[PDB]
């Protein structure tokens, strides 16, 4: 629980200092260093209209066991339960290596937005929907977007 | 007799690895491929041989399947002496390593091989390299659990002490569905893995763990004040003034009508499972009260020593009686649901009674009666007491096993 603190400082010293354009806002409490904030900014249709809340949670033992990221804001996306939840696969317990910087994880979580993955989707409907018929999905997740977003 | 020998997790690795090297002079490869080789083939070694020259060994192994920097996983600086690496050339210190090594061998994930720590790369951390970079003799022995798994599970005369964190295996001359005993004490059936269970077949075990698969606290019948549950035993006498009446907790029916030959709430579809699931489920959480009694009985006797070890070791006894009786009692609730009712089946139940009532009288002289007692009467009290709860036992399992001898038993 010391050594991740120990380690998240010297990470998140390297984030603030180089910067991140499509992972912005970033919230950390100080205190606990464990638990960051953040807004994504995704650069492609059909996201590009807005910005999404995430939490990453580290756990004690990081980075030997791999963070938790929940999204806040609510999307329509196949790989993103209604609850929040990202099956995001560098961060599984299976793959995770300790080695692993955030800001790749991150990278990966943009990556994902970017590029959905309906292949081994958490909202199986919304992959259906994303195969099936690309144009009339994307508009399902644009409304969904702008309804939902958050301010640039 | 039923023979068997009990061997640790180190002999049977022995075992392994000399069964390794007789196949591996023969094709060459390193020693830790070798073994996820013959794990593939659940270690026949005709079957691997037949297939590592039958085919090309590309579709074979897939179907089995900077110096004065910082660490990558820490970020603290070491001297190089510090950096050990595997053979991709990834380098991290030896601290990290034993760190993701050991994090790595606990469950959630393990399958029987360990990469390197890397982003990305997925080389194989060799068996004998782990053992060389963890540290704590108690992670060494679940590493050599898990590599040996296969081993031990594609043999049908060893099985593994399901005790979490006790690596020993017994081995025997026959499977039978009999009890062997581990030497860490757990008694376990050989056949299905399981706690002895001795009246239920291992089958209609099976049947019952998975379909149990997916309360606490419940009030007074009389005065209706919230009794948790504290003790096995379930003569419920109640903790209050206004209401000092004594009730079976399963039921919630009186007591003393029970341990008679009228009143008996042990005889009775899912209306019907509810109503075994809870006395089986009851008498398990029971038990667990039952063996937090080797503390409360060791401070009578403890206090008997000082008015002395030659007396404490009955008291142990008495609880050694109670837990396996306990145990019994709890089986004897799937044994029954299980059962299509026939001749047979109304005498069982009736020993299933005096069991279940021997028990609550011996599970309640030592969770309550004895500190409202003297010192001189309880020697007495508690092995007749014992004695008689293990004779309605053994009545009980005589009489299974009886109607088992002649297929008296339906479904
Ligand atoms: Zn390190
Ligand atoms: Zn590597
Ligand atoms: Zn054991
Ligand atoms: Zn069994
Ligand atoms: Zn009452
Ligand atoms: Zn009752």
């Amino acid at each position: 629980s010391m050594a991740a603190s120990r380690r998240l400082m010297k990470e998140l010293e390297e984030i603030r200092k180089c910067g991140m354009k499509n992972f912005r806002n970033i919230q950390v409490d100080e205190a606990n260093l464990l638990t960051w904030q953040g807004l994504i900014v995704p650069d492609n249709p059909p996201y590009d209209k807005g910005a999404f809340r995430i939490e990453i949670n580290f756990p004690a033992e990081y980075p030997f066991k791999p963070p938790k990221i929940t999204f806040k804001t609510k999307i329509y996306h196949p790989n993103i339960d209604e609850k929040g939840q990202v099956k995001l696969p560098v961060i599984s317990a299976e793959n995770w290596k300790p080695a692993t910087k955030t800001d790749q994880v991150i990278q990966s979580l943009i990556a994902l937005v970017n590029d959905p993955q309906p292949e081994h989707p958490l909202r199986a409907d919304l992959a259906e929907e994303y195969s099936k018929d690309r144009k009339k999905f994307c508009k399902n997740a644009e409304e969904f977007t702008k309804k939902y977003g958050e301010k640039r | 007799d039923y023979r068997y020998e009990v061997l640790t997790a180190e002999q049977i690795l022995q075992h392994m690895v000399e069964c390794i090297r007789e196949v591996n002079e023969v094709i060459q490869n390193p020693a830790t491929i070798t073994r996820i080789l013959l794990s593939h083939f659940n270690w026949d070694k005709e079957k691997l041989m037949e297939r590592y020259f039958d085919g090309n060994l590309e579709k074979l192994f897939a179907e089995c399947h900077a110096q004065d920097m910082p660490c990558q996983i820490c970020y603290l600086n070491y001297p190089n002496s510090y950096f050990t690496g595997l053979e991709c050339g990834h380098k991290f210190c030896m601290q990290c390593w034993s760190e993701y090594l050991t994090t790595k061998i606990m469950e959630e994930g393990m399958g029987q091989t360990i990469s390197c720590p890397a982003h990305g790369c997925d080389i194989l951390v060799d068996d004998n390299t782990v053992m060389r970079l963890i540290t704590d003799s108690k992670v060494k022995l679940k590493y050599q659990h898990l590599i040996t798994n296969s081993f031990v599970e594609c043999n049908r005369l060893l099985k593994w002490c399901p005790a979490p964190d006790c690596h020993h295996v017994v081995k025997v001359q026959y499977p039978d569905a009999k009890p062997v005993r581990c030497k860490c004490g757990r008694q376990f059936c050989f056949n299905c893995g399981e706690n002895w269970h001795d009246p239920v077949k291992c089958k209609w075990l099976k049947k019952w763990i998975k379909k149990c698969d997916d309360a606490n606290t419940k009030e007074c019948p009389k005065c209706h004040v919230t009794i948790e549950k504290d003790g096995g035993c379930n003569h419920m006498v109640c903790r209050n003034q206004n209401c000092k009446a004594e009730f079976c907790w399963v039921c919630l029916g009186p007591w003393e009508p029970h341990g008679s030959a009228w009143y008996n709430c042990n005889r009775y579809a899912l209306q019907r499972y509810l109503f075994y699931c809870n006395r089986y489920m009851n008498h398990m959480q029971s038990l667990r009260f039952e063996h937090k009694l080797y503390a409360q009985v060791k401070q009578k006797m403890e206090e008997m020593q000082q008015h002395s070890w030659i007396e404490v070791q009955f008291l142990k006894k008495a609880v050694d009686v109670l837990c396996q009786c306990r145990a019994t009692l709890m089986y004897t609730y799937v044994f029954a649901f299980y059962l299509k009712k026939n001749n047979q089946s109304i005498i069982f139940e009736n020993n299933q009674a005096d069991l279940e009532n021997a028990t609550e009288v011996l599970s309640g002289y030592l969770e309550r009666d004895i500190s409202q007692d003297s010192l001189q009467d309880i020697k007495q009290k508690v092995q007749d007491k014992y004695r008689y709860c293990e004779s309605r036992r053994r009545v009980l399992l005589q009489h299974v096993h009886e109607g088992y001898e002649k297929d008296l038993w339906e479904y």
